[PDB]
């Protein structure tokens, strides 16, 4: 748990539709 | 509808191209995204860019060539200059 969370934070940018 | 989220990650000396460390449809789209205004990752709105990436680059895999360029310029726009 806490994966998903991580990598966000860690991430450079969002792309979205 | 379906939405999609991408996450790229990309540290010079680490990542030789950026990566795809996470991606997400329907709910956990929802998420990422929810968790991007948490950490205050900045999301960019591009459908098709946003569709191809989702199609053509998995979870754990580097951007590949037709990429290079349109994910340069999120790069630039979303870098934190640390200062």
């Amino acid at each position: 748990s806490g994966s998903l969370a991580n990598n966000i934070k860690k991430s450079t940018v969002i792309v979205k539709n | 509808p379906t939405a999609i989220a991408i996450c790229l990650y990309y540290k010079l000396g680490e990542t030789p191209l950026p990566l795809v460390i996470e991606t997400g449809k329907d709910a956990k789209a929802l998420q990422i995204i929810k968790l991007a205004e948490l950490y205050d990752i900045p999301v960019i709105e591009d459908i098709p860019l946003a569709r191809s990436l989702y199609k053509n680059i998995h979870k754990g895999q580097y951007i590949t060539e037709d990429f290079f360029e349109p994910v340069a310029q999120l790069i630039r726009i979303a870098i934190d200059l640390d200062y």
